[PDB]
RNA sequence: GACUCUGGCAUGCUAUUCUUAGAGGGACAAGUGGCGUUCAG
């Protein structure tokens, strides 16, 4: 029963289903968010701080870079899934599990990756969010050593092994169905959903296909047929010519290209929360805007703010008086 | 820059862009005098000889500096056909 | 590659340059860049002709080759993709690096603590290091670049065509130009492999240090 | 009386900071590995960082050790710049190619790759 | 004492390039004037052709500041042209001679007629533009002189142009606009090409390239 | 004068132990003993 951050970070008070609660220092002291530390200071200590011997970080890395997932993955990842099968070896049979994992098979359909599946409030045709699923809508929900693992890439080369894994539910977890990024240049597939540049080849090429893991050691992979995806339509466009100083804004070909540091105020980037118990002690119902700042004159604006504008293509019309930032 | 007598009356003879023949002046900052080794056709070393081309600044400018020398290699035979 | 048997691509740098990406251009092309290309297969991304980037590749090892004192070649990154390979670079020639920011001015004003007078620049990225280019365009300096297929060929002279976006590409094609002048220098023997192994020229990036040295 | 300058002061520092490995007792093996190491041109201030350095490792030595022991990531950063792998990670098994690519290769020549594998777009 | 800091101006200070004519013929920048000062030297002449006083807004009130056009000329060969505003009249002097002895162009003489003894004008009609003036030189026959207004005569006669023809257009009565354009038409001299130079260029070998020996040493 | 250049000695390289004139060496407080804030000297 070994805990990752996932389970600190859901607040999982899941102490009494194990007594083998193994935890590294680093995935302890990583953690930025206070309310957590603060419960750690808390939570009745039984866990105990080990540190794995390398050769079995040595196997879990060759088969890291046989499952595919080893970019994917962390060295923090690395060592809680050592310590997992460390401890597996060193009091269960080590003979129960397969190494060298099986051949993906491919089956496709005529679904978009973006068609709203398995999202909890959303029904076709009853799927309803009730005050009695709220603790129990976390994932797909289905004997002495365990995982609190939350991070897919975990799961999937876990389950290609072959040890059970639960979460912070109680029952553990047979089959597993995320979403995975797949290069359609270079075919190297990513476990991280946030990256839209490839680790291989570094193009703008990541595109979304659906994966299931069963707890046999199946991996399949769900592709799309649908030409929507693969069309080249808004992807050739002129390009300015390329600008140096602070005030320039590059069209972002790279992943690791050194942009000017455009911050918005403190001001600026405060969102009201209404459920503060000293809300209504103030004086306006909302935050007030930032107007006065030397980012507000320059159209400052946040990293997730206008996504809807950079996905239509730029060979189209825009209407007659706008511009577009 | 030659009179009837025959004296060589001129300071100096402005080189021409090997690209477009157009001389190039005394402040174009931009021009590429460019050494482009050749190389022994038996053990492909540096034999020690070389061509040299001249790219005025407005070629450069263009972009078309990189198809200028690209068609000089090809027509000294430095870049092979295809 | 004057139409010279020993100068031509063989198996293995082919095999290097399908496992690296060099292939693999952009999805936008920059219209100077046509000449370079292959085709565009239906996904949108450019397919670019590895023969040709061979023959460019060689064009650039012979300007480099042609310069007396190699220290006045200057080789520049300032993403991190082809920093390590830059300064690999160097050490494998002479070349003067520069790896990290461009100080603007370093080529034009003489009274700086940074100036330098090179003879020949070459560079990992049009885009992201524009300020050498033009700084280069005010010193009269030839300019080799590595180009992808959305690449402004403004004053560049050599453009070499090839994947810059990823590590495995930038650091492969630092590699066999190193390789090149080498050889054409006549340092190394063309029919044994080079002892100095591609992998040295990759960007090495942190948490696969960790991730190495915890399985070492 | 003699003063040491600046200039020999903080060249000899930087040397100092950089190799403090190479540097030995004697004073021309200072001499020669700071004239291989750095870009020195005239011989006179190049003697007088020798002489500087051997000056400063003597004051060094002396003194209780643990200065040295500091020096520990300068050659970690080095040998983590100079790191190669056992097994090159370009030289794969197998290599997913495109169809394109595929005809590509046949027309440049390398039709009789083996170690390519064709996958269709699906 | 000079101490050069450029490539260029260590050979100059050294005996490895002997004319100015060769810094010409590679297109160099020149950005130390001591190699113009060790060159041309004594022959070198300077006119202050204006000094003019401006209010300079600043936020403790106008400052006043002066602004110096002084043009230089070796004679029968090289002129620069520079501009310096700056607190003292002195200093703004010096700056603008510093700055004309950077800017200092060569410029192509030629003949009206038959071509007998030196030459005395410019080789063909050329043209300066600089902020809507236009300035026009034609060539003139031996005697006649500069027929031009006072500014481009001085430019004109620091040349070493014997006699010429000129006809200027647009806004002549702003000073800069008008020496700046007749400037870029003497240097448009050696910008023009004729059919006496269609003959094929031998390249030579680059200061640079030549006396790279001489450079790694300093 | 804590500025710049620089000499003594070469049986060494260059057309070369006796005359030459270019380059390369060689000297840097380098070493030792005392006085010294144990560091500047
Ligand atoms: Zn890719």
């Amino acid at each position: 029963v070994v805990a990752d951050a996932g389970a600190f970070l859901r607040h999982a008070a899941l102490q009494d289903i194990g007594k083998n609660i193994y935890t590294i220092r680093e995935v302890v002291t990583e953690i930025r968010d206070k309310a957590t530390r603060r419960r750690l200071a808390v939570l009745p200590y039984e866990l105990r701080f080990k540190e794995p011997l390398p050769e079995y970080v040595r196997l879990v890395t060759e088969f890291s870079k046989k499952t595919g997932d080893y970019p994917s993955l962390s060295a923090t990842d690395i060592q809680v899934l050592a310590l997992t099968y460390q401890l597996e070896a060193e009091f269960v049979g080590v003979s129960h599990l397969k190494q060298e994992p099986q051949k993906v098979k491919v089956s496709s359909s005529i679904q978009h990756p973006e068609t709203p599946l398995h999202i909890s409030g959303f029904h076709l045709p009853g799927g309803w969010i009730t005050p009695s699923n709220i603790k129990q809508i976390q994932q797909e929900l289905e004997v002495r050593v365990g995982c609190l693992t939350t991070d897919f890439a975990m799961q999937n080369v876990l389950l290609q092994m072959g040890l059970h894994v639960l979460a912070v539910n109680g029952m553990l977890i047979r089959e597993a169905r995320s979403y995975i990024l797949r290069c359609h240049g270079c075919f190297k597939t990513t476990s991280d959903m946030s990256r839209v540049f490839c680790s291989h080849c570094g193009n703008k090429t990541l595109k979304k296909v659906s994966v299931t893991v069963s707890d046999d050691g199946t991996l399949h992979m769900h592709f799309s047929r649908n030409p929507k995806v693969l069309n080249p339509r808004g992807l050739r466009y002129s390009l300015p010519t390329p600008k140096g100083g602070k005030y320039a804004i590059n069209p972002h070909l790279t992943e690791d290209q050194r942009f000017p540091q455009l911050r918005l105020s403190q001001k600026a980037r405060q969102k009201t929360n209404v459920f503060a118990p000293d809300y209504i002690a103030g004086v306006s119902p909302f935050v007030e805007n930032d107007i006065s700042s030397r980012s507000a004159t320059l159209q400052v604006r946040d990293s997730t703010l206008g996504a809807g504008r950079r996905r239509l293509n730029p060979n189209a019309s825009r209407k007659k008086f706008v511009k577009k930032r | 820059m030659q009179n009837d007598a025959g004296e060589f009356v001129d300071l100096y003879v402005p080189r021409k862009c090997s690209a477009s023949n157009r001389i190039i002046g005394a402040k174009d900052h931009a021009s590429i005098q460019m050494n482009v080794a050749e190389v022994d056709k038996v053990t492909g070393r540096f034999n020690g000889q070389f061509k040299t081309y001249a790219i005025c600044g407005a070629i450069r400018r263009m972009g078309e500096s990189d198809d200028s020398i690209l068609r000089l290699a090809k027509a000294d035979g430095i870049v092979s056909k295809n | 590659s004057g139409a010279l048997d020993v100068l031509q691509m063989k198996e293995e740098d082919v095999l290097k340059f399908l496992a690296a990406g060099t292939h693999l251009g952009g999805t936008n092309l920059d219209f100077q860049m046509e000449q370079y290309i292959y085709k565009r297969k239906s996904d949108g991304i450019y397919i670019i002709n590895l023969k040709r980037t061979w023959e460019k590749l060689l064009l650039a090892a012979r300007a480099i080759v042609a310069i007396e004192n190699p220290a006045d070649v200057s080789v520049i990154s300032s993403r991190n993709t082809g920093q390590r390979a830059v300064l690999k670079f160097a050490a494998a020639t002479g070349a003067t690096p520069i790896a990290g920011r461009f100080t603007p001015g370093t080529f034009t004003n003489q009274i700086q603590a940074a100036f330098r007078e090179p003879r020949l620049l070459v560079v990992t990225d049009p885009r992201a290091d524009h300020q050498p280019l033009t700084e280069a365009s005010y010193v009269n300096l030839p300019t080799i670049a590595l180009c992808n297929t959305d690449s402004p060929l403004r004053y560049v002279d050599i453009a070499i065509p090839c994947n810059n976006k990823g590590a495995h590409s930038v650091g492969l094609m630092w590699w066999m130009l190193a390789r090149e002048v080498l050889r054409m220098r006549g340092t190394i023997s063309r029919e044994h492999p080079w002892e100095v192994m591609p992998d040295l020229y990759f960007y090495r990036d942190p948490e696969e240090i960790e991730k190495e040295e915890q399985a070492a | 009386g003699r003063v040491r300058t600046k200039t020999v002061k903080k060249a000899a520092r930087v040397i100092i900071e950089k190799y403090y490995t190479r540097l030995g007792n004697d004073f021309h093996t200072n001499k020669r590995v700071c004239e291989e190491i750095a870009i020195i041109p005239s011989k006179k201030l190049r003697n007088k960082i020798a002489g500087y350095v051997t000056h400063l490792m003597k004051r060094i030595q002396r003194g209780p050790v643990r200065g040295i022991s500091i020096k520990l990531q300068e050659e970690e950063r080095e040998r983590r710049d100079n790191y190669v792998p056992e097994v090159s990670a370009l030289d794969q098994e197998i290599i997913e190619v495109d169809p394109d690519t595929k005809e590509m290769l046949k027309l440049l020549d390398f039709g009789s790759l083996s170690n390519l594998q064709v996958t269709q777009p699906t | 004492e000079w101490m050069p800091v450029t490539k260029l101006g260590r050979l100059v200070k050294d005996m490895k390039i002997k004319s100015l004519e060769e810094i010409y013929l590679f297109s160099l920048p020149i950005k130390e004037s001591e190699i113009i000062d060790f060159f041309l030297g004594a022959s070198l002449k300077d006119e202050v052709l204006k000094i003019m006083p401006v209010q300079k807004q600043t936020r403790a009130g106008q400052r006043t500041r002066f602004k110096a056009f002084v043009a230089i000329g070796d004679y029968n060969g090289h002129v620069g042209l520079g501009v310096k505003c700056s607190k003292e009249v002195a200093t703004a002097i010096r700056g603008a001679i510093i700055l004309a002895k950077l800017s200092i162009v060569p410029v192509r003489r030629g003949y009206w007629g038959n071509k007998i003894g030196k030459p005395h004008t410019v080789p063909c009609k050329v043209t300066g533009r600089c902020g809507s003036v236009l300035v026009r030189l034609i060539p003139a026959p031996r005697g006649t002189g500069i027929v031009s207004a006072p500014v481009p005569k001085k430019l004109l006669m620091m040349a070493g142009i014997d006699d010429c023809y000129t006809s200027a257009r647009g806004c002549t009565a702003t000073l800069g606009n008008f020496a700046k354009a007749t400037f870029d038409a003497i240097s448009k001299t050696y910008s023009y090409l004729t059919p006496d130079l269609w003959k094929e260029t031998v390249f030579t070998k680059s200061p640079y390239q030549e006396f790279t020996d001489h450079l790694v040493k300093t």
